Parts: C-alpha cells; sequence; structure tokens
C-alpha cells in the first residue's frame, strides 16, 4: 500500500 | 571492485543540502524524497527487485536519516542542523519534551563522528551498510542483501586501511557505532508514533506513509 516510495523508486531520471 | 567508494562518496555529495518536533517531522518528510534519490545512486541498489528496494527502506530510513543529521551536525555545539536551514538545540529539545532522546543523539553519535573525524565516505559506506540490512523481513533474495552488505564492508576496510594507516581499529569503531544507530532508531520510531497517536504534530504524507503498517 506504499503508493508514494513505489513511484518515486519506478521513476529514472 | 563491484563496490567502489568513490561511488558511494558520489551518492553522498549528489543529494548534500513554536514545535521543534514539528520542524523535525517537515524535515524527515523532506528528507525522505532525497533518501530514495540516495539509494538510487549506491551501486547495484537499482538492480533489486522493486519490492525489495521498497522493505529495504521502509526496514532502514529512520537509521539512515539518524546517521546523516549526525554527521551534519559535527560543527555545531549542543544542537543539530536540519536539512531544512533550521537547528534545534539541546535546550528547545528538553523544552519539548524529547530531551533524554536528543541527548543520546548528541553522545553517542554526533560526539562520536566529531572525536574520530569520520569523513564523508566513511558515513557513506555505513549508511549503505544500513541500507543492505539482510535481516530485513519479506526480502526475497536475502543472500543477494548480504553479498551487497559484504562488498560495502570489504570496501570500506580497504579505504580506512589505505586513507588512515595509523587506525588499526578505525573500522571497528566506525561499524560499532550501528548498534548504537539501531537503538537510537527505534526510540525515535516510538516517539513519532507517539506524536501522530496524540494528533498532536502535523505528519506530511511521506513520513505518515513510513508510519503506516507492512
Ligand atoms: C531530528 N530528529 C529526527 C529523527 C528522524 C527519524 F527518527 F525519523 F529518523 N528523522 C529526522 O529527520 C530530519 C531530517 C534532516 O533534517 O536531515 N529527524 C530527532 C532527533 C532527536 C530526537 C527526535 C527526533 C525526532 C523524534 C525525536
Amino acid at each position: 500500500k506504499h503508493k508514494i516510495l513505489h513511484r518515486l523508486l519506478q521513476d529514472s531520471s | 571492485e563491484d563496490m567502489p567508494v568513490e561511488r558511494i562518496l558520489e551518492a553522498e555529495l549528489a543529494v548534500e543540502p513554536n514545535d521543534p518536533v514539528t520542524n523535525i517531522c517537515q524535515a524527515a518528510d523532506k528528507q525522505l524524497f532525497t533518501l530514495v534519490e540516495w539509494a538510487k545512486r549506491i551501486p547495484h541498489f537499482s538492480e533489486l527487485p522493486l519490492d525489495d528496494q521498497v522493505i529495504l527502506l521502509r526496514a532502514g530510513w529512520n537509521e539512515l536519516l539518524i546517521a546523516s543529521f549526525s554527521h551534519r551536525s559535527i560543527a555545531v555545539k549542543d544542537g543539530i542542523l536540519l536539512a531544512t536551514g533550521l537547528h534545534v538545540h539541546r535546550n528547545s529539545a528538553h523544552s519539548a519534551g524529547v530531551g533524554a532522546i536528543f541527548d543520546r543523539v548528541l553522545t553517542e553519535l554526533v560526539s562520536k563522528m566529531r572525536d574520530m573525524q569520520m569523513d564523508k565516505t566513511e558515513l557513506g559506506c555505513l549508511r549503505a551498510i544500513v541500507l543492505f540490512n539482510p535481516d530485513s523481513k519479506g526480502l526475497s533474495n536475502p543472500a543477494e542483501v548480504e553479498a551487497l552488505r559484504e562488498k560495502v564492508y570489504a570496501s570500506l576496510e580497504a579505504y580506512c586501511k589505505h586513507k588512515y594507516p595509523e587506525q588499526p581499529g578505525r573500522f571497528a569503531k566506525l561499524l560499532l557505532r550501528l548498534p548504537a544507530l539501531r537503538s537510537i532508531g527505534l526510540k525515535c520510531l516510538e516517539h513519532l508514533f507517539f506524536f501522530k497517536l496524540i494528533g498532536d504534530t502535523p505528519i506530511d504524507t511521506f513520513l505518515m506513509e513510513m508510519l503506516e503498517a507492512p
């Protein structure tokens, strides 16, 4: 259920 | 060298910046976004499965943040420097009712980092060891994480022996701050859970997500 951490880890840059 | 100390230092240098407990909680939330960027620059972290990257950062974030503001604060007398540019004096921390845990941070971490002149490569390596925590529950492959931890402490020891050949005990001294960092992490978490429960303090969304159950 860890929305924010999943989103930040997936995003490359 | 599948784990070069140069890359670990680069990660540290890339991310380098009344209720005191309100300022502390705002700073923690802000630094959680920076911690994800830091972790992505540690060699081989981003090649772990995404579920394992999540478990490692959920296991370690409080220790990783405590390690960073503690090293940041070595130039400060009787206080800590937050990433937000703000100082919490031990007197403010005592007046906010978190004196005892604040003094533990000053005495067991900040003072000891100051006395041995722990350098940013050493700090980076200790933080990489915390991050690669093979005891973290639910890892898909704890052996892979253990292997990454071993490579960090192999590189750290070689760096210590080369850079500080006069201090044979320095490697062991670095590693023996980790029990203090563990104990202080758990106590800081207990404080945070209390602030959330009493509702006395605003908790922003990333900090709040890190306090939600697994
Ligand atoms: C300053 N502070 C913390 C404790 C924690 C942690 F526990 F969640 F990891 N996180 C932060 O991040 C600040 C980030 C920064 O500015 O670099 N700050 C602290 C220090 C001593 C006592 C207490 C506290 C927060 C709870 C009680």
